[PDB]
RNA sequence: CUUACCACUUUGUGAUUCAUGACUGGGGUGAAGGUAACCGUAGGGGAACCUGCGGUUGGAUCACCUCCU
RNA sequence: GCGGCCCCCUGGACGAAGACUGACGCUCAGGUGCGAAAGCGUGGGGAGCAAACAGGAUUAGAUACCCUGGUAGUCCACGCCGUAAACGAUGUCGACUUGGAGGUUGUGCCCUUGAGGCGUGGCUUCCGGAGCUAACGCGUUAAGUCGACCGCCUGGGGAGUACGGCCGCAAGGUUAAAACUCAAAUGAAUUGACGGGGGC
RNA sequence: CCCGCAGAAGAAGCACCGGCUAACUCCGUGCCAGCAGCCGCGGUAAUACGGAGGGUGCAAGCGUUAAUCGGAAUUACUGGGCGUAAAGCGCACGCAGGCGGUUUGUUAAGUCAGAUGUGAAAUCCCCGGGCUCAACCUGGGAACUGCAUCUGAUACUGGCAA
RNA sequence: UAGCUAGUAGGUGGGGUAACGGCUCACCUAGGCGACGAUCCCUAGCUGGUCUGAGAGGAUGACCAGCCACACUGGAACUGAGACACGGUCCAGACUCCUACGGGAGGCAGCAGUGGGGAAUAUUGCACAAUGGGCGCAAGCCUGAUGCAGCCAUGCCGCGUG
């Protein structure tokens, strides 16, 4: 309030932590999957939230969402995750990058091919 | 306790002309009359006067144009809490120069426009549009 | 003519020395309230002449102890 | 208590062996977001796409035979590197691998130890902790998970 | 050749810590009825709830189907 | 917080009229002090009241509900605790700014004074003007217009919790987290369902 | 760098098109799924999912992620609050501290004015110059708000005196 | 994280240094320092600047320039104008290496480059023509400084794909 108070104690800049800790500011962080699993939404909706359990290189073991379909991943697959989060499923703050060297790119995609590594069709 | 005359001089004007009074009185002092006259000498107040012997009374005459108070905003900038001083090049502006700022330059208390012509910096007393 | 600086003596207990608290009053970097800032300067006082709380003028010289690099030119007031 | 877990295992045994897959890992825990986890031990490879076919099959049978006090939160799951093993078939296949085992009635010097399997019995397992092979009775052990060597 | 200094070391003796890890404080946890709300405290005790004292009014609950200027 | 009467000890406020000193002031981290009730220590004391408890009445079960008991306590002495919706949910000091109604305690004047008429203070209650406010409202006792200084807030939960420190005999208090969790939480008012009510 | 040669000849893609936000239809689709930055989207009609046409945006790039500042007046110096939304300690006294009526004199500390010194170059900015343009490079200047010292000025603040 | 400190604060004397000085000794005194935050733990090379912002700010310290510190780890001096010395010396240690096993040798945080780490970062190039630096009368010699090239849409700017 009164500056005399501020000179006694100035305006502390409100600290703000990052929302993606297992990244440590590296825009991508590879890790090896440990167990994949789908989970069921509650009674009203039936769906397969595809997420997998992955230990990071730096021991941060976390789960990563598996976007798209036709992925042939299973335990020991060595994938690469990146920032971003899904509002519907809690506890998922990371998504893999489709078209990773271990990942097999989603097949039969004719649009948004940069978000899946689906190369320009030879045509 | 009271710790600033000028502030109380100002608000007495503000709250005074707020009540649309005719003329508001307060104990006199050099700075005050020094301040007060600059208003009239600028046209902010009609006129003022000092009354009593061994007792300080300042009675200044306000003014209204078209039923509207001639002064509308008056803010003491330099406060007894925090003091404010500005170099000549840096003397502020009020409403793009439509308003006047009272600055206590070393030679004398005066208008910031005159102070810029005098090329002198001073303590910014207050603002008035 | 010479750089000189005046301070009040916090202590004279030191043998042939004095502790002088000099006050300097400043615009404040963020806000602008002028606050007093004091330095516990160690000062060489010959004769153990001064007394605690006196006001005194001081000038700097070649360093003389681990902490004393200043000596007193003269005293302003006295009889504290 | 088993919340009809054997009955639920019988209910979900028919679909898991229906699309041919292999059943391990029955678990359920009620609470906020109450959830059960079902594991498919696929020798070919537990892709979530393979899991997807099993998951639609198990939900379709499950809705008619909804479990008592169990919400619809199934986790069709790959048994990870730290898959939990409860039957002696596991430790049988898990011949010489380490496992961490915790039991219900905790006591001083209880069998809460992590070590390598050397022998397998129907109600007992021999596992090398304390630097010596020691008897473990899975009768009191309600939780036990196979461990890969790591850092 | 010896004196002082002193790296490393060793002995114990501690602390500060950093992990690993056996073990334990605790957020979530798998009907006869009498109903303002509350606060401080005490006791009943699974706890809660009710009761004891004193204080306050803050002296009601609920709500889901479209437009171009 | 204070409630019979009387005495003894004493603090503070107000007014009238001067006289007096000569800015001696305001705020307050730290700091001491006071501090409802309950509780604690020791000794009391003991009517009434009454946690707990005891009994009587009453369903998976009496339990709760009610009686009838009833201990601690409630009181005193001296310690200890230091928290309350300790709230006006409004820090302290000053100055300024429309009114009407009151209560209350002064005191001047003047009617013939009682009365009554004029005044002029302090405290206090209530409307309500400008104003301000998210609104409700507040509105010369401002939540208005200003000043000086201090305390304090920074989404909700987690949590006034953990740890540590400090205080206490304890009870505990004070100081005060984070992990994690949520996309809200909340304030006022607006319109409608309550109501199955209440009246016509 | 110039001159010649031949011939359109060797050289376009990513994203998006429910809202925010520029840009819409058709079939799929059957809560299967997907989509997601969020609000939200989805069933017999889905401009929000897949595909096709069509369109927008950029462009040898276009996107996504990370990351910092901005937006955020959301630590509010500039520039917030504290009757009920988070927030006035239970109350008081009081040291340190902060602040202080009025008049004159003095002081010159604050402050202001000037001057000198310094504030590396680059960078920034102005006015140029040079690369065919541009980036880039470069001349000169400005600026570097500071600091120190000397001279000042005395209204205010402070000090000192009354 | 509230106390901190005994060569500690000061003094005398001696020594010591290019020079001041608890620099160090001898003694003398018993101070000094802290809420204007000592002490402690934890984090961090600093600045010109860069980024962001209308500004104030906030964030930053990659490249270029200034300063500092470091050169396997620990310790030490020697020489020299200048070193307690990156491609110098000695001791200790770890490691690697050689061995005749007796002992020895070694230090890419120079330039390339390898391994590894990692989401991820290049050539074991040319030349000393220019500018610089060393030595030298000079000639000249040396120079992974530097000048150039290679690599990479990493960025900016320009142009084309009629
Ligand atoms: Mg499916
Ligand atoms: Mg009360
Ligand atoms: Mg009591
Ligand atoms: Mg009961
Ligand atoms: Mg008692
Ligand atoms: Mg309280
Ligand atoms: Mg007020
Ligand atoms: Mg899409
Ligand atoms: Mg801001
Ligand atoms: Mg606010
Ligand atoms: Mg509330
Ligand atoms: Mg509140
Ligand atoms: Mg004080
Ligand atoms: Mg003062
Ligand atoms: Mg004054
Ligand atoms: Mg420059
Ligand atoms: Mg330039
Ligand atoms: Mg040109
Ligand atoms: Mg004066
Ligand atoms: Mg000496
Ligand atoms: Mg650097
Ligand atoms: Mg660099
Ligand atoms: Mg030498
Ligand atoms: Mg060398
Ligand atoms: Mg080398
Ligand atoms: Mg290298
Ligand atoms: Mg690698
Ligand atoms: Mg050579
Ligand atoms: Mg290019």
């Amino acid at each position: 309030a009164t500056v005399n108070q501020l000179v006694r104690k100035p305006r502390a800049r409100k600290v703000a932590k990052s929302n993606v800790p297992a990244l440590e500011a590296c825009p991508q962080k590879r890790g090896v999957c440990t167990r994949v699993y789908t989970t069921t939404p509650k009674k009203p909706n039936s769906a397969l939230r595809k997420v997998c359990r992955v230990r990071l290189t730096n021991g941060f073991e976390v789960t990563s969402y598996i976007g798209g379909e036709g992925h042939n991943l299973q335990e020991h697959s060595v994938i690469l995750i990146r920032g971003g989060r899904v509002k519907d499923l809690p506890g998922v703050r990371y998504h893999t990058v489709r078209g990773a060297l271990d990942c097999s790119g989603v097949k039969d995609r004719k649009q948004a091919r940069s978000k899946y590594g689906v190369k320009r069709p030879k045509a | 306790s009271m710790q600033d005359p000028i502030a109380d001089m100002l608000t007495r004007i503000r709250n005074g002309q707020a009540a649309n009074k005719a003329a508001v009185t307060m104990p006199s002092s050099k700075l005050k009359v020094a301040i007060a006259n600059v208003l009239k000498e600028e046209g902010f107040i009609e006129d003022f006067k000092v009354e009593g012997d061994t007792k300080p009374e300042l009675e200044l005459t306000l003014k209204y144009f078209q039923g509207k108070a001639v002064v509308e905003s008056i803010q003491r900038v330099s406060r007894p809490g925090l003091r404010i001083y500005k170099r000549k090049d840096e003397l502020p502006k009020v409403m793009a120069g439509l308003g006047i700022a009272v600055v206590s330059t070393s030679k004398g208390v005066m208008t910031d426009r005159a102070a810029r012509q005098a090329g002198l910096g001073g303590e910014i007393i207050c603002y008035v549009a | 003519k010479i750089r000189t600086l005046q301070g009040r003596v916090v202590s004279d207990k030191m043998e042939k020395s004095i502790v002088v608290a000099i006050e300097r009053f400043v615009k404040h970097p963020i806000y602008g309230k002028f606050i007093k800032r004091t330095t516990k300067l160690h000062v060489h006082d010959e004769n153990n002449e001064c007394g605690i709380g006196d006001v005194v003028e001081i000038r700097e010289c070649r360093p003389l102890s681990k902490t004393k690099s200043w000596t007193l030119v003269r005293v302003v007031e006295k009889a504290v | 208590m088993s919340t009809l877990e054997q009955k639920l295992t019988e209910m979900i045994t028919a679909p898991v062996e229906a699309l041919g897959f292999e059943l391990v890992g029955i678990e359920f825990i009620r609470g906020r977001t109450s959830t059960l986890r079902i594991y498919i031990d696929s020798e070919d490879g537990i892709n979530v796409d393979d899991c997807a076919d099993v998951s639609h099959q198990v939900s379709a049978v499950l809705d008619v035979e909804d479990p008592i006090t169990v919400a619809y939160n199934l986790e069709v799951s790959s048994p990870g590197l730290d898959r939990p093993l409860f039957t002696a078939e596991h430790y049988a296949r898990f011949v010489g691998e380490e496992v961490t085992l915790v039991l219900r009635m905790a006591v001083q010097n209880r069998r809460k130890w992590q070590g390598v399997i050397k022998a397998v019995d129907g109600e007992m397992i021999t596992v090398t902790v304390e630097g010596k092979d020691e008897v473990f009775a899975l009768s009191n052990i309600q939780k036990a998970n196979l461990v890969p060597h790591f850092a």
